[PDB]
């Protein structure tokens, strides 16, 4: 069923329409009516700058995809960027990771963290904001995060004026006992 | 609610993992509310 | 000579506790209300 082993490194270069895909895959397989491939390739698109690994092993099923985007939306007069991160078992993504830069370096200084996690209820937001002006700097804070009933939230603004000075933190961590508990199972499968 | 949770165990069947009747209050709440404010009017006090 | 002095602002402070079985509030006012008519009126007030 099988007339020989080879493992092969072979490059090449893919075409994904505008994009070029500098694509490196590592293969180990059978040859003949019996295929053993155990493939771990590695594309990266050289005019999106995005790289991604993939790796197939169906015998344990594997069919991990990650994937690292950087998209650029960086000018002169604006620095901006996004990134994406999937991460994907079986090219399904359970845990994903965005992030949200816009610096228009005349005023406004915009940076926004993102972590989601579908099956956990798991989120985390960390976003911050800066407005610049020659006359006074405005600063914006924001962090929080959500799981398993559990509510974090962290607001502090400050301002300066001529007339006045203002200053405020306002801190929040709350849990509610029914909500943790429906959240986070307290019952198992097999155990009942 | 602790005797319903006996009465499950004379059996010795339980369905969960230790016993979920709360006692604590249903919401948990911990907060700061702190502020700082100053009022740094730019009118001033002429003196000789 | 003719000096100009900054006014000493009113100050307000406030830090205000929250937690299960306990609320607590603290509130205090400070700084000269006119700088140039010399009137204070600072106060306080701690309540658990």
């Amino acid at each position: 069923e099988i007339e020989q082993y080879s493992v092969s490194a072979t490059y090449e270069l893919q075409r994904e329409d505008r994009a070029l895909v500098d694509t490196l895959k590592f293969v180990t397989q059978a040859e003949g009516a019996k295929q053993t491939e155990a493939t771990m390739t590695f594309k990266y698109n050289r005019q999106s700058m995005t790289l991604s690994s993939e790796v197939q092993i169906p015998d344990f099923d594997v069919d991990l995809g990650t994937i690292l985007r950087v998209n650029d939306e960086s000018t002169e007069g604006k620095t901006s960027y996004r990134l994406t991160l999937d991460i994907q078992n079986k090219k399904i993504t359970e845990v994903a990771l965005m992030g949200h830069l816009s610096c228009d370096t005349k005023e406004e200084r915009k940076i926004k963290g993102v972590i989601s996690i579908p099956r956990l209820q798991a989120e985390a937001r960390s976003e911050i904001l800066a407005h610049w002006s020659p006359a006074k700097l405005l600063l914006q804070m924001d962090s929080s995060a959500t799981a398993y009933g559990s509510t974090v939230s962290k607001r502090v603004a400050w301002h300066y004026d001529e007339e006045k000075i203002e200053f405020e933190w306002n801190t929040g961590t709350n849990v509610d006992t029914k909500k943790m508990t429906s959240n986070f199972p307290v019952d198992l499968s097999d155990y009942p | 609610t602790l005797q319903d949770h006996l009465n499950s165990l004379k059996e010795f069947n339980l369905q969960n993992m230790g016993l979920p009747d709360f006692h604590i209050p249903e919401n948990l709440f911990l907060k700061s509310d702190g502020r700082v404010k100053y009022t740094l009017n730019k009118n001033s006090l002429k003196i000789e | 000579y003719q000096l100009q002095v900054p006014l000493l602002g009113v100050l307000d402070l406030s830090t205000n506790v929250y937690s299960n079985l306990y609320n607590w509030s603290a509130s205090y006012s400070g700084g000269n209300t006119s700088t140039d008519h010399f009137s204070l009126r600072a106060r306080y007030h701690m309540k658990a």
